């Protein structure tokens, strides 16, 4: 019921940091794609388990 | 601008009395005892005719006070080659000479004098009220060296409050003096001459060797040449206040342009395009290689890499002759180019300063019509390899303790000691690990010093 979902919910929406502006590109941009696959593998996959869990 | 200038130390006064005989065959200072030029006795009252004012009995002398405890070097400036054209009886003697020791001035044999060099500088300094500075010849070891300097300019901050004290500090190689000694004045120089002091300058002795042993080929590897060459040099860095026109690039803005912090109190010096006499035959006078040697280290003081040293300031002063508008005409040479590696945190420009006037040769030694120059001086991190290998040198006469009783019975300490070291310290980190780039404070996660 509650116990994985709500408290998976009470860590991975707080795991998320917001970016770094300082510093040059090459940070910035492995920030970007830490980011951009990071954000992507905590909704899709979670709200699919979510999705089809029991229905 | 009518600075007051100190001369201690066997360099001290014999560049003393051979650039301010260079300053008389430049303002013309016959050894009749006036100018035939400007009819005004001594000296004359013009702009760039202030270093020679009215203080000793009317008769505008050259202002220079000359003390040191050694008696020989004052007797050959009381006996050299001109008797008159200086203060005629300004010059008092030192009675017991240091003898290359340099702890024994600051404790013990230089302060029967210290009295008299302050009514000196009471005297000199009531004077006319231009006074930006002190032209300070700083020396570490030969006469009484860094003592004399040291209690002036420590007293001279505590009590003549904070007027800067622009130093030449000489560090002369060890081939052609006789110390052994020297890492340690040169080291307690920073405790007592470097916190207390406002603005500084470098002269340096290797490279003259080294291009009069290999380059220049001049048959004279003693403090004679090297005299002949930095007084070149300082009449180079006089001409500022010494040729006023309309480019009169003077010290003004210089000290405000040379320093940027507390400890980048070193500059630099880069002038080599030097022509020789055994090369005066009416050879290649040149504004193109003289541009493009630069970085090379032939016009460098210390052999040391520009691929690792980063520059937060760049003073470009180019000195010709020729135009005023050759100024404009050599800005389109050469600069455009320019992709020298910096500070991300730093200007890029280059500023400029010539005196198109042209100047009075100086006669008998090793150089031919100079009239064109060029020196890069700056404030580099590049000297950080220099002084990692005096203290280096200084790492290993403290492992080998050499004169370290002869240099603790006077008035030092142990502790004394680690405090230089510390001031050492400091002046590395501020050129060394703060010097460079320190970009890496912005962020990152890989387990850095957060």
């Amino acid at each position: 019921d509650l116990l994985k979902a709500v408290r998976l919910i009470k860590f991975l929406y707080q795991s998320n940091p917001p970016p770094n502006p300082e510093g040059t590109r090459q940070a910035r941009r492995n920030r970007r794609r830490r980011w951009r696959e990071r954000q992507r593998q905590i909704h899709s996959i979670s709200e699919r388990i979510l999705s089809t869990y029991l229905g | 601008r009518e600075c007051i200038s100190i001369h201690v130390g066997q360099a001290g006064v014999q560049i003393g009395n051979a650039c301010w005989e260079l300053y008389c065959l430049e303002h013309g200072i016959q050894p009749d005892g006036q100018m035939p030029s400007d009819k005004t006795i001594g000296g004359g009252d013009d702009s760039f005719n202030t270093f020679f004012s009215e203080t000793g009995a009317g008769k505008h002398v050259p202002r220079a006070v000359f003390v040191d405890l050694e008696p020989t070097v004052i007797d050959e400036v009381r006996t050299g080659t001109y008797r008159q054209l200086f203060h005629p009886e300004q010059l008092i003697t030192g009675k017991e000479d240091a003898a290359n020791n340099y702890a024994r001035g600051h404790y013990t044999i230089g302060k029967e004098i210290i009295d008299l060099v302050l009514d000196r500088i009471r005297k000199l300094a009531d004077q006319c009220t231009g006074l930006q500075g002190f032209s300070v010849f700083h020396s570490f070891g030969g006469g009484t060296g860094s003592g004399f300097t040291s209690l002036l300019m420590e007293r001279l901050s505590v009590d003549y409050g904070k007027k800067s004290k622009l130093e030449f500090s000489i560090y002369p190689a060890p081939q052609v003096s006789t110390a052994v000694v020297e890492p340690y004045n040169s080291i307690l120089t920073t405790h007592t001459t470097l916190e207390h002091s406002d603005c500084a300058f470098m002269v340096d002795n290797e490279a003259i060797y080294d291009i009069c042993r290999r380059n220049l080929d001049i048959e004279r590897p003693t403090y004679t040449n090297l005299n002949r060459l930095i007084g070149q040099i300082v009449s180079s860095i006089t001409a500022s206040l010494r040729f006023d026109g309309a480019l009169n690039v003077d010290l003004t803005e210089f000290q405000t342009n040379l320093v940027p912090y507390p400890r980048a109190h070193f500059p630099l010096a880069t002038y080599a395009p030097v022509i020789s006499a055994e090369k005066a035959y009416h050879e290649q006078l040149s504004v193109a290689e003289i541009t493009n040697a630069c970085f090379e280290p032939a016009n460098q003081m210390v052999k040391c890499d520009p691929r690792h040293g980063k520059y937060m300031a760049c003073c470009l002063l180019y000195r010709g002759d020729v135009v005023p508008k050759d100024v404009n005409a050599a800005i389109a040479t050469i600069k455009t180019k320019r992709t020298i590696q910096f500070v991300d945190w730093c200007p890029t420009g280059f500023k400029v300063g010539i005196n198109y006037e042209p100047p009075t040769v100086v006669p008998g030694g090793d150089l031919a019509k100079v009239q064109r120059a060029v020196c890069m001086l700056s404030n580099t991190t590049a000297i950080a390899e220099a002084w990692a290998r005096l203290d280096h040198k200084f790492d290993l006469m403290y492992a080998k303790r050499a004169f370290v009783h002869w240099y603790v019975g006077e008035g030092m300490e142990e502790g004394e000691f680690s405090e230089a070291r510390e001031d050492m310290a400091a002046l590395e980190k501020d050129y060394e690990e703060v010097g460079v780039d320190s970009v890496e404070g912005e962020g990152e996660e890989e387990g850095e010093e957060y």
